[PDB]
RNA sequence: GGUGAAAAGAACCCCGGGAGGGGAGUGAAAUAGAGCCUGAAACCGUGGGCUUACAAGCAGUCACGGCCCCGCAAGGGGUUGU
RNA sequence: UCGGGGCUUAAGCCCAGCGCCGAAGCUGCGGGUCUGGGGGAUGACCCCAGGCGGUAGGGGAGCGUUCCCGAUGCCGAUGAAGGCCGACCCGCGAGGGCGGCUGGAGGUAAGGGAAGUGCGAAUGCCGGCAUGAGUAACGAUAAAGAGGGUGAGAAUCCCUCUCGC
RNA sequence: ACCGGAGCGCUGUCUCGGCGAGGGACCCGGUGAAAUUGAACUGGCCGUGAAGAUGCGGCCUACCCGUGGCAGGACGAAAAGA
RNA sequence: AGCGGCACGCGAGCUGGGUUCAGAACGUCGUGAGACAGUUCGGUCUCUAUCCGCCACGGGCGCAGGAGGCUUGAGGGGGGCUC
C-alpha cells in the first residue's frame, strides 16, 4: 500500500504561486515567502474593509463641510438642523447631494437651521 | 451611486495681507487653502488648491514674548552642528522665511505635502509678480 | 531570410561573453566584425566565430545580401558548469564553477519592401 | 572567511546594479590613407599601413 | 526497517564541535536510503467469524437471490460430456444469454469443464459455497445436488 | 536506467582548426538527434508592455487618477501616479 | 521640542448649556453556522429564537492520495496519465469540473475496503542553482630580451642569439 | 636559549617622523573561492520596546548607482557560551 | 596641572603586560586525589567589510533653446591659547 508523494505539493504550492504572483521582493517567486505574503494581503483586506467603511464617512463629511460652511456654518449645526428637521438619513454619503446641484443643499440648509433656530 | 471625483479645474490664485496678523492664526488659514478644504470638491490625491501669494510678511504680529523667546532650529549633520535663531532675527534678515516656516508644518508630509508648499509664495513687501487674477482675501 | 548560427556545449561563463555581444547587438556585419578584430578579449574569437557560421548561411543557405545583411538576437545562456574539486588549506576539497555556455548570432537583410 | 561576512544574501537588484556600472566600451577606428579600411586612431595596419608603410608582409 | 540495512551503526562528525546536525549512522529514516517507521512487514488480515451467522449468511444471500427469481436446479444437465457448445445450446435454451454471470451452481466437474474456461460465467460449484459469490455475480443453476449440499449447511 | 515499430542511428554542400551547427536527406514525428520519451520548480538569459533619476521601504493593502492591451455591452487582465 | 505646532480676553487653566465626530459595541440589511419551538408523517425544505474570537484540547464533518472488490467489465488515438495556460462554471473550505496548449498509452465512476497518506522548517538527509565577486588568489622576490621557424592560433612549443640564479 | 635590579658603549624603542626601495594592493589582460545567507526598497535625534531599532513613534539628511579607503553598529562571524 | 558621561568609549585597531587554563614550585587546608577572594615563573585574539556609518573619486542624470567662461552665497565645515 504505497504512499509516495507524488505531485498533490506540486499542484497546491503553485496554487499558491497564482494566488500570490504578482507582488515584488523574491517572495513573488519563492513559495515560503509568497505565502507569508498571501497573509499579510488578506488579513490587509479584512481590516481596510472596516477601514474601507469609516473612511468613506470621512471623504462624505469633508466636502459636506465645506460646501455647508460655503452657503452657511458649520457642518455640525447642519446635523443638529436635519436630525431636528428629520429629513431621517439623507445619507451623510449623499449628502453629497451637494457635490452636484448647489440648490438642493442649500435649500435642505436653510431647513436645518429652519428646525432649530 | 459612486462618489464623483474632479476634473483638471483650473487652479485659482489669491492674495492674503499679512501685516498686523497672527503668524501661526495666519498660516493656519493658508493651509486649509493650499489644500482643496476650503472648496466643495476636496481630493486628497491631487492638489488642487489654491496658490497663495502674501504680501508684506515683514510685518506679521505674534504675541507673547516670541519676538525675543521664539527660537528656530537647523541641524546640520555636523557635530555641534546644531544651529538655533530666534523670531527676532528671523524678520530682521529674510522675513518671509518664518510664514512658511510655519505653514510647510501644517501641510502633509507626503511627496505633494511640499507641492503644495510650492504652491504657496511669500513676499517681506508687499509686492508680488502679477501673474493673473489674485482676488484679494481677509 | 533570418540566418542562424548555433553552439551548445562550449567554454567560458556568460558574464564576460555577454558584455562582448551586448557591445555588438543590433549592429551590421563590417562594423560588428571591425569591432571583432579590434577586441581586448577572447569573445573576439569566440564571437566572431559564430557570427561567421552566422554569417555563411545567409550566404548561401538563406540568401540575403550582406550589404543589407547586420545582426539581429545573439543569444549566449549559459550550459552545464565543470564542478572542478580544488584543494585548499586545513583539508577542503574546493568546489569550482567552471560554467559553460550558448551563444547565437541572429541576423537579415536591411529592409523590407 | 573572517569577520567581516556578507551577513544576509544580496539581491537580485544589488547583482544588477554594481554589474551596471559594469558594461563594455566599443573600439575606436578610423580608415587607412592610400588604402582601403579601418585602422585604430594612431596604428599603422600590417595589411595597410602608415606613412611610408613598414612591415605589410603576410599572406 | 532501519536495522536490516548493509550499513554501520557509526557517527561520522561528532556531537559539540560539529558545525552540522547530529547522528551519525546513516540508517536512520531522516537520511537518504533510511529504513522505514513500524507498517509494512509481513502479517495475516484475517479472523474468526461465528458459525450461527455465517450459515445465515449463505441462506439469506441464497435465499435473496431467490426472491428475486434468478434461480433453477436443473434434474441432470443435457451436455453430458463436459464440452462448451454442448452447455452453450443447453444455457440458450435453459433461459440463459450471455450477459449474466454464473456461480453456475452445481456438482458435476463435466458441466463445470466447460465452465472452466468461462469468460462470463464464474463457474460456481458446492464444497465452496460462499455469499460474495453469489452477490458479485448471476445463477444459481444448481445441480439437485448443489442444493443438497447448501441444504445441510444451514440445516440449523 | 528508457531514442524508435525497428538504426532508417543523418551521406553531400556550406562556415569552421576541430568542435558545433546552418541546409538537405530519414522516419508517423528529430520539441525522439545519440546518456536523445516525458522536461516542471528554484534558476540564469533575450524581446515587449506598465512603472522608476526631491526620495524614508515585513514592500502590501483600500480608493482614485495616468496608462497599455484583451471587451458587443457590461466588464477584465494588468500596471502603479497619490 | 507640548506627540508634534503654536496658542497669551487662548489652541492653557477651572466652571455651566447646546452641537458634532469618533469603535467590528448597536440599528438596518442580507447570505452561511449550530442549538430550542413550529409548519410540513413529511426526509428533503421553509417560517419564528438566540449565540456566531479563541493555544492545548474534547467532539463532528469534508476534500486529496497508492492500491484491492465492482472489473472477462467501463474510458480512451477525435490521443491515457501527468506536464503547462484560465479573466470559466460548481464546493463555505482543502477541492470538483470544463475549455485552451502539450505529451505519448495508460486511467477506474456510484457503492465499498485498506493503508509507508497530505511537509515549510528539525545548525534536517540527497540532488540542483545562485549570494559573496569578475573580487582574493593565480604557490619562492633566483628575472627575463629578441631574431626566426613553426603552425587555423604563438610572450607561453621550437631553432639560435642574449642576460641573470 | 631559566626570573629580578644597576652602570657602560649603541641604536628609530620613544620625541616626531621625512625620503627612497622591491613586492602585494590600484588599471588593463587569462581564470576564479570562501564562511554567512528568511527577505529586504537597509540614513539620523528624542523617546519607545522583555531593558541596546533603518523597521514603532513626534520627528531629521539627503537625485540613481557605483570605486578607493577607515573600522563604530547591525547585541559582529567563528559555538547548539571553554 | 579640572571633575565627569559614552559596554567604567574604541583587542572585525593595537598591547595580551594584569587576567580564573592544563606544567611546575611555594605558602595553606585536607588521611589523600586534589582543592584555598594565597603567592611564583613562563604561557596561540582568528590578514580580503555584505548593508549601514564615515573620508575622499567618479559615472549616468537633472536644472521645460544647445553651449563656453566669469560668478552670487543660502547652507555648511575649519578657525578662537597664553605667557
Amino acid at each position: 500500500p504505497r504512499a509516495k508523494t507524488g505531485v498533490v505539493r506540486r499542484r497546491k504550492h503553485k496554487k499558491i504561486l497564482k494566488l500570490a504572483k504578482g507582488y515584488w521582493g523574491l517572495r513573488s517567486k519563492s513559495f515560503r515567502k509568497a505565502r507569508e505574503t498571501l497573509f499579510a494581503a488578506g488579513n490587509y483586506a479584512y481590516a481596510h474593509r472596516k477601514r474601507r467603511k469609516r473612511d468613506f464617512r470621512r471623504l462624505w463629511i469633508v466636502r459636506i463641510n465645506a460646501a455647508c460652511r460655503q452657503h452657511g456654518l458649520n457642518y455640525s449645526t447642519f446635523i443638529h438642523g436635519l436630525k431636528k428637521a428629520g429629513i431621517e438619513v439623507d445619507r451623510k454619503n449623499l449628502a453629497d447631494l451637494a457635490v452636484r446641484e448647489p440648490q438642493v443643499f442649500a435649500e435642505l440648509v436653510e431647513r436645518a437651521k429652519a428646525a432649530q433656530g | 451611486m459612486k462618489t464623483y471625483v474632479p476634473k483638471q479645474v483650473e487652479p485659482r490664485w489669491v492674495l492674503i495681507d499679512a501685516e498686523g496678523k497672527t503668524l501661526g492664526r495666519l498660516a493656519t488659514k493658508i493651509a486649509t487653502l493650499l489644500r482643496g478644504k476650503h472648496r466643495p470638491d476636496w481630493t486628497p490625491n491631487v492638489a488642487m488648491g489654491d496658490f497663495v501669494v502674501v504680501v508684506n510678511a515683514d510685518k506679521i504680529r505674534v504675541t507673547g514674548k516670541k519676538l525675543e523667546q521664539k527660537i528656530y532650529t537647523r541641524y546640520s549633520g555636523y557635530p555641534g552642528g546644531l544651529k538655533k535663531i530666534p523670531l527676532e532675527k528671523m524678520l530682521a534678515t529674510h522675513p518671509e522665511r518664518v510664514l512658511e516656516h510655519a505653514v510647510k508644518g501644517m501641510l502633509p508630509k507626503g511627496p505633494l505635502g511640499r507641492r503644495l508648499f510650492k504652491r504657496l509664495k511669500v513676499y517681506a513687501g508687499p509686492d508680488h509678480p502679477h501673474q493673473a487674477q489674485r482676488p484679494e482675501k481677509l | 531570410m533570418e540566418a542562424k548560427a548555433i553552439a551548445r556545449y562550449v567554454r567560458i561563463s556568460p558574464r564576460k561573453v555577454r558584455l562582448v555581444v551586448d557591445l555588438i547587438r543590433g549592429k551590421s556585419l563590417e562594423e560588428a566584425r571591425n569591432i571583432l578584430r579590434y577586441t581586448n578579449k577572447r569573445g573576439a574569437y569566440f564571437v566572431a566565430k559564430v557570427l561567421e557560421s552566422a554569417a555563411a548561411n545567409a550566404v548561401n543557405n538563406h540568401d540575403m545580401l550582406e550589404d543589407r545583411l547586420y545582426v539581429k538576437a545573439a543569444y549566449v545562456d549559459e550550459g552545464p558548469a565543470l564542478k572542478r574539486v580544488l584543494p585548499r588549506a586545513r583539508g577542503r576539497a574546493d568546489i569550482i564553477k567552471k560554467r559553460t555556455s550558448h551563444i547565437t548570432v541572429i541576423l537579415g537583410e536591411k529592409h523590407g519592401k | 572567511a573572517k569577520h567581516p561576512v556578507p551577513k544576509k544574501k544580496t539581491s537580485k537588484a544589488r547583482r544588477d546594479a554594481r554589474r551596471s556600472h559594469h558594461a563594455l566600451t566599443p573600439p575606436t577606428l578610423v580608415p587607412c590613407p592610400e588604402c582601403k579600411a579601418m585602422k585604430p586612431p594612431h596604428t599603422v595596419c600590417p595589411e595597410c599601413g602608415y606613412y611610408a608603410g613598414r612591415k605589410v608582409l603576410e599572406v | 526497517t532501519r536495522g536490516e540495512v548493509a550499513y554501520s551503526g557509526r557517527k561520522i562528525w561528532p556531537q559539540k564541535h560539529t558545525g552540522r546536525a547530529r547522528h551519525g549512522d546513516i540508517g536512520a529514516p531522516i537520511f537518504v536510503g533510511g529504513g522505514v517507521v513500524f507498517g509494512p512487514k509481513p502479517r495475516d488480515y484475517s479472523y474468526t467469524l461465528p458459525k450461527k451467522v455465517r450459515k445465515k449468511g449463505l441462506a439469506m444471500a441464497v435465499a435473496d437471490r431467490a426472491r428475486e427469481g434468478k434461480l433453477l436446479l436443473v434434474e441432470a444437465f443435457a451436455g453430458v460430456n463436459g464440452k462448451t457448445k454442448e452447455f452453450l445450446a443447453w444455457a440458450k435454451e435453459a433461459g440463459l444469454d450471455g450477459s449474466e454471470s454464473v456461480l453456475l451452481v452445481t456438482g458435476n466437474e463435466l458441466v463445470r469443464r466447460a465452465a472452466r474456461n468461462l469468460p462470463w460465467v464464474v463457474t460456481l460449484a458446492p464444497e465452496g459455497l460462499n455469499v460474495y459469490d453469489i452477490v458479485r455475480t448471476e445463477r444459481l443453476v444448481m445441480d439437485l445436488d448443489a442444493w443438497e449440499v447448501f441444504q445441510n449447511r444451514i440445516g440449523g
